[PDB]
C-alpha cells in the first residue's frame, strides 16, 4: 500500500512536470498543429519573455 | 514531428538574424583611421540548410 | 576575458575564435520537449544494462 501510494504521487509529479515542458509549455498535444494549421501564433508563446 | 520542428528552428534563426541586424545598425559610420564601418555577418551553413 | 581584452586593447584572439559562443544566447525550447519524450527510452535502456 505504501509503495502504490508513493507511485501515485510520482505519477502526478511527472505529469505536472511534463505539462511545463514544451515548446512553450501548454496543452501541446494538439495545440502546436492547431497553431500552424491557421495563420496564427500561440499567445503563451508571444508572452514567452 | 518534422515540419513543426523545422518551423521553430527557422523562427529562432530568423529572430537571431533580426536582432543582430538591429545591433549592426548602431555601428554604422564609425571612423577609425581608414575603417568606416563594422558588421557581424551571419550566414547559414549549407550542410544544415539542406 | 571581456574585461581584460578591453583593458589591453586590440582585436582579441579569444573573442574572435569563439564568436558564436559570445554573441548568441542558448535556447532551451528546442531541446526539453525531446528530452521528456526521450525519457521513457533512456530509463528502459539503463535498466537493461
Amino acid at each position: 500500500v505504501e509503495r502504490d501510494e508513493v507511485a501515485a504521487q510520482k505519477r502526478e509529479l511527472e505529469k505536472q512536470i511534463e505539462r511545463l515542458s514544451q515548446p512553450s509549455g501548454a496543452e501541446d498535444s494538439r495545440m502546436i498543429a492547431l497553431a500552424e494549421r491557421f495563420g496564427g501564433v500561440l499567445l503563451s508563446e508571444i508572452y514567452d519573455d | 514531428s518534422s515540419k513543426s520542428v523545422a518551423n521553430i528552428i527557422r523562427k529562432t534563426i530568423q529572430r537571431e538574424q533580426n536582432r543582430i541586424r538591429m545591433l549592426n545598425q548602431g555601428l554604422q559610420a564609425v571612423s577609425f583611421g581608414q575603417v568606416r564601418g563594422v558588421r557581424l555577418n551571419v550566414n547559414v551553413r549549407e550542410s544544415h540548410a539542406i | 576575458r571581456l574585461i581584460e581584452a578591453s583593458l589591453y586593447g586590440g582585436i582579441s584572439s579569444a573573442i574572435t575564435r569563439s564568436l558564436r559562443d559570445y554573441l548568441l544566447p542558448e535556447n532551451s525550447g528546442v531541446r526539453k520537449a525531446f528530452q521528456d519524450m526521450e525519457a521513457a527510452l533512456r530509463e528502459n535502456r539503463i535498466t537493461l544494462e
